């Protein structure tokens, strides 16, 4: 649980967490090498409110409908989790979704998706922005 | 719960904070007691929750036993979580449950190495005991 002042400078505080909702443009795996450049993580979402303070952010801009997350699917779990090996708690899935696509995870803005995680196929070329975690945990 | 959400003195690990409450009360006025805290006793659905709890009992030594969220459900007869569901992990230790119409613990004693046993006196034996709450509504 980080302060404050653990947040470098350009990140925003919420909820024990610091976040850089970086404009880079990197596919998937860029976005993760990324984050751990800054020695922070792409976002994991642990609870609704965590994932409502995302919203209110990606929400407050409109140049971007899509942002790079800390989820991926990895086949020895069989499943979707995030980055950490953790498994899901809350689910932010967009309606629909996931399709199941062995894929990585964003925030999406589209049809029925309204700032909610998709799964994209490509993780390697299709490239945006993303959103960095500091959580200061153990 | 979110990670940073827990009151102090409690611990988070995977969606829910837990209280590993030291106060030693019987069985059934920990139940209340956890109830009280808007949470419930500890339930054990899975390997990697059990290893936590384990993680945090295990590194002191004043207390042998805690109480959990298990116990005899006389309709289905065997042992359920406090919430009705079936105990899906098996985290009992050797031998264990030696008996119906009890209340269930971790316990470090012998051959039980901080694994679940059943005690058949739910109110009048006093232990400390762990909460769990998930921060729902
Ligand atoms: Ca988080
Ligand atoms: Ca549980």
């Amino acid at each position: 649980c980080c302060s404050e002042d653990d947040c470098p400078s350009g990140w925003k505080f919420f909820g024990g967490s610091c976040y850089l909702f970086d404009e880079g443009s990197r596919g998937w795996e860029g976005s993760k090498a990324f984050c751990e450049s800054k020695d922070a993580s792409l976002v994991t979402v642990e609870c609704s409110k965590e994932d409502d303070f995302i919203r209110g952010i990606l929400s407050g801009q409109t140049a971007k409908h899509y942002y790079w997350i800390g989820a991926r699917w990895n086949e020895e779990h069989n499943d979707y989790r995030w980055i950490d090996g953790s498994p899901f708690t809350f689910i932010g899935w967009g309606p629909g979704k996931p399709d199941n696509n062995k894929g990585c995870l964003d925030y999406l803005n589209y049809k029925e998706v309204v700032w909610q995680w998709n799964d994209h196929v490509d993780c390697e070329n299709t490239n945006g922005p993303c959103i960095c975690e500091i959580d200061c945990s153990d | 719960c979110c990670k940073c959400d827990c009151q102090s003195g409690w611990e988070w690990f995977g969606g829910s904070c837990y209280l590993f409450d030291e106060t030693e009360r019987g069985w059934e006025d920990s139940k209340t007691f956890c109830e009280s805290q808007n949470a419930a006793l500890v339930t054990v659905e899975s390997s990697e929750e059990d290893d936590f709890i384990r993680g945090v009992i295990s590194a002191q030594s004043a207390f042998h036993y805690y109480w959990i969220g298990g116990s005899w459900d006389a309709e289905h007869s065997e042992y359920r979580w406090i919430d009705g569901s079936s105990i899906s992990f098996n985290g009992w230790g050797p031998n264990r449950p030696d008996a119906d119409e009890g209340c269930m613990d971790y316990l470090n004693y012998k051959e039980i190495v901080w694994q679940w046993n059943d005690h058949q006196d739910c109110v009048n034996t006093k232990g400390p005991s762990i909460c769990e709450t998930d921060c729902s509504e």
